[PDB]
C-alpha cells in the first residue's frame, strides 16, 4: 500500500454468551506496517465480527481473505471471502468487504461495490486443495489520475526562452472491446 | 503532440484553448478543454507501454 | 477564523513514502520537494496578473 | 511499539460472558513508565558508545 | 461557502492602490460558483485594475509550504539534516561521502535525472526562492534565525 | 562516533526518518484559545499519533503574528510530547489555560 | 524459548469453567518486549567483552 509493506491477519477470542452458558467465538482484523527504521509498528485493530457472522458460519472455518492496494484511489482493498466451495468460478456470492484508508480511518465497502471487486478480481483465492496469491487489482487498463514531472526537456534556440514544468492536471479513460479512449487536459 | 500507436496526434492552442492568457514575459498560461487520444495501439511491451 | 484558513497538517509523509521505496538520494531530490498537498475549503483558485 | 501493544491488548476485557473483563486499567501508564527507563538506558548506552 | 452569501457573486475580490482606496461598488473582479462544479467571473465585473485575472481548474493542490505551519519539520529534513550530517563527516574526515551529503544541499552539476542535467543548483527549494521561514529575527540575538 | 561507514549514516537518517512520520502525521482533534476574542491571545492545539495507544502531541501558535492575512510560522510552536497516560472515547480530551 | 512458552501459556485461558479464560491479550507483545531489553544488553556485554 503506497510502496509500504503492510500485513492483515485474523485473530478469534472466546467469549460466553449469558440463561446458558456457550462458548462463542469473536473475530477481529488487525492491520500493521513498517517504519523506515525497520520496526514494525503498532497493530492496529478493526472489528469486522459483525461482517463475519453473515458470512455462512460452518462452524471451524477460516473466512478467504483478500488484500489489495488500488492504484487510481487512495483506498486499500480489504475483502472475505465466502466458505470457498472446492470448485471455482463461485461469482455472485456475496462479499462484505472493507475500504481502508490512508489515514487510518476505515469505511464499510457497501455491497454493491463489493460485487465490482468481485467481478474483476476473482480466481484469485480458492478453496481447500489449493492456496492462492492476490494480484493488485486493477479494472482493466493502469493508468495516471494526474501527471506533473518532467520527464525531458529541451531549452530554446537562443537560451532567451524556454517551458517551465506545466503539468496535466486530469487524464481519465474509457475501456472498450479492442478500444481505447484517453482524454487529457494539458 | 502526442505518440500512441502508428498515428501521430497533433493539438494546437487556437483551436482548443478556451481563454488565452495576457502576452506577458515573465509567464504564459495555455489551458486546454480536453484532447482525445487513440487506444489499441499503441502496442504493449511485456504488458507495459 | 473568520474569511482565512490555516494549514494544521500535512499528507507529505503518506506520499513521500512512494518516494522511499527508491534510494534516498531520490528522497532528498527535488520531486519529492514539490508533493502536493490538499486545498482545505471549496476550492477556488486564481491567477491574478 | 511493543510495550504499546501490550498495553492496548491489555485494556480489552480478559474474561467472559458471565463476569466483566477485569482489563487492567493502569496497562497503559505501566507501559509508558518501561518505556520511560528503557529511554534512560538507551541514553547511557549511546552515551558510553 | 456551501451556503452562498450573495447570488450575484459568491466571493468579491478587489485591489487596492495605496493611492486609491475603495470598494462595494461593483469595482474587483466577482467569481461565480457555478453548479457542480467550476467557478468563473461573471460580468460587468469591472476589473481594470487587473491585466487579467484566470480562474484555474483542475487544480486542487498545492506544493508543500516552508512559509507554512509544519515548517520546522520540513526545513529539519530537507537542509538542517544533510548539513550536520555532512559537517559530522567532515570532523571525521570522509571527504567523499561528506561531499555526498553536501550535495544533498548544494552540487555544481552535480544534478543529474532521467539522463539529464537540471537547473538547479540547490536540491533544497526553500534557498532557491527566498523564503522567509523567519519573519522578526532581531528579537534575541540568534545568527539562526 | 569516530567511525563513519555510509551505513551508520543512512541508518541514522532512516532513524530520523522515523522520528519525523510520527510528528508529521498526527490528527488535531481539538484546540482552545487563551484570550478573550479570537483576534489576539495564542490558540493550543492537541494531536493523535497513530498508535495503539494515543500519545498527543500539543502545538500552539500565537495570533498576533498573523500580520498580512498570513501566519508568520515564527508563531507556530514546535510540538511536545505528552507523558500522561490518556484513553479517552471517543474524542471527549479538549485542553485549556 | 523461556518468554515466549510463557507468552503462549499465557494467551490460553486462565479462567473457567462458568466464565471464560481471562488470559492476557498482549503476552505476545510483552514477551517480545522482554526480548527487546534482553538482546541490548546482550548486545552491550559483547561489547564490553
Amino acid at each position: 500500500y503506497k510502496s509500504r509493506l503492510y500485513l492483515l491477519w485474523l485473530e478469534q477470542k472466546e467469549i460466553t454468551k449469558q440463561y446458558q452458558t456457550e462458548t462463542d467465538y469473536r473475530y477481529e482484523l488487525k492491520l500493521a506496517h513498517i517504519r523506515y527504521d525497520g520496526t514494525w509498528n503498532t497493530p492496529i485493530t478493526f472489528d469486522v465480527n459483525k461482517k463475519i457472522s453473515e458470512l455462512k458460519l460452518e462452524k471451524n472455518r477460516a473466512p478467504g481473505l483478500y488484500c489489495a492496494g488500488y492504484q487510481g484511489e487512495d483506498t486499500l482493498l480489504v475483502m472475505f471471502y465466502n466458505q470457498q466451495d472446492t470448485l471455482d468460478s463461485y461469482k455472485n456470492a456475496s462479499m462484505q468487504g472493507l475500504y481502508i484508508f490512508a489515514d487510518m480511518a476505515s469505511k464499510d465497502m457497501t455491497p454493491e461495490q463489493s460485487n465490482v471487486y468481485r467481478d474483476n478480481s476473482y480466481q484469485q483465492f480458492d478453496t481447500n486443495n489449493v492456496r492462492r496469491v492476490n494480484n493488485r487489482y486493477a479494472e482493466d487498463y493502469e493508468i495516471p489520475s494526474s501527471v506533473s514531472s518532467r520527464k525531458d526537456y529541451g531549452w530554446g534556440d537562443y537560451y532567451l526562452s524556454m517551458v517551465y514544468n506545466g503539468d496535466i492536471p486530469t487524464i481519465n479513460y474509457k475501456a472498450a472491446s479492442s478500444d481505447l479512449k484517453i482524454y487529457i487536459s494539458p | 503532440i502526442v505518440k500512441a500507436g502508428g498515428k501521430e496526434q497533433t493539438f494546437t492552442a487556437d483551436k482548443d484553448v478556451s481563454i488565452q492568457p495576457s502576452p506577458s514575459f515573465d509567464e504564459m498560461n495555455y489551458q486546454f478543454n480536453a484532447l482525445e487520444i487513440d487506444g489499441s495501439g499503441l502496442n504493449f511491451i511485456n504488458n507495459s507501454a | 477564523w473568520q474569511s482565512y484558513r490555516t494549514r494544521l497538517n500535512t499528507l507529505f509523509a503518506r506520499q513521500l513514502v512512494a518516494r522511499a521505496t527508491t534510494g534516498i538520494d531520490t528522497i532528498l531530490s527535488m520531486e519529492t520537494q514539490n508533493i502536493q498537498e490538499p486545498q482545505l475549503g471549496k476550492g477556488f483558485y486564481a491567477t491574478f496578473v | 511499539a511493543s510495550r504499546l501493544a501490550g498495553a492496548a491488548a491489555d485494556l480489552v476485557p480478559n474474561i467472559f460472558g458471565f463476569a466483566g473483563g477485569g482489563s487492567r486499567w493502569g496497562a497503559i501508564a505501566e507501559a509508558t513508565g518501561y518505556v520511560m527507563e528503557f529511554s534512560a538506558n538507551v541514553m547511557n548506552t549511546e552515551a558510553d558508545k | 461557502d456551501d451556503v452562498p452569501l450573495n447570488q450575484d457573486y459568491h466571493a468579491k475580490v478587489y485591489m487596492t492602490f495605496k493611492k486609491s482606496p475603495s470598494d462595494g461598488t461593483w469595482w474587483g473582479p466577482h467569481f461565480v460558483r457555478d453548479d457542480k462544479g467550476i467557478v468563473t467571473i461573471n460580468p460587468k465585473s469591472i476589473l481594470t485594475h487587473f491585466e487579467s485575472v484566470n480562474v484555474l481548474n483542475n487544480i486542487s493542490s498545492e506544493p508543500m509550504d516552508f512559509s507554512g505551519a509544519n515548517s520546522l519539520y520540513f526545513w529539519e529534513l530537507f537542509y538542517y539534516t544533510p548539513m550536520l550530517v555532512a559537517q559530522r563527516l567532515l570532523h571525521e574526515q570522509n571527504f567523499d561521502e561528506a561531499n555526498r551529503w553536501l550535495k544533498y544541499v548544494w552540487s555544481p552539476s552535480g544534478y543529474i535525472v532521467h539522463g539529464q542535467i537540471q537547473n538547479y543548483q540547490w536540491n533544497v527549494r526553500p534557498l532557491l526562492e527566498d523564503t522567509s521561514w523567519n519573519s522578526d529575527p532581531l528579537d534575541s540575538v540568534d545568527p539562526d534565525a | 562516533q569516530s567511525q563513519l561507514n555510509a551505513d551508520t549514516v543512512e541508518d541514522a537518517f532512516m532513524s530520523y526518518l522515523t522520528s519525523f512520520e510520527q510528528v508529521a502525521n498526527l490528527k488535531v482533534i481539538s484546540a482552545y484559545h487563551d484570550n478573550i476574542n479570537n483576534d489576539q491571545g495564542l490558540t493550543y492545539f492537541i494531536g493523535l499519533s497513530e498508535t495503539d495507544a494515543g500519545e498527543y502531541y500539543w502545538r500552539s501558535v500565537d495570533h498576533s503574528k498573523f500580520n498580512d492575512g498570513k501566519f508568520a510560522a515564527n508563531a507556530w510552536s514546535e510540538w511536545h510530547k505528552i507523558d500522561c497516560p490518556i484513553n479517552p472515547y471517543k474524542s471527549t480530551i479538549r485542553p485549556v489555560i
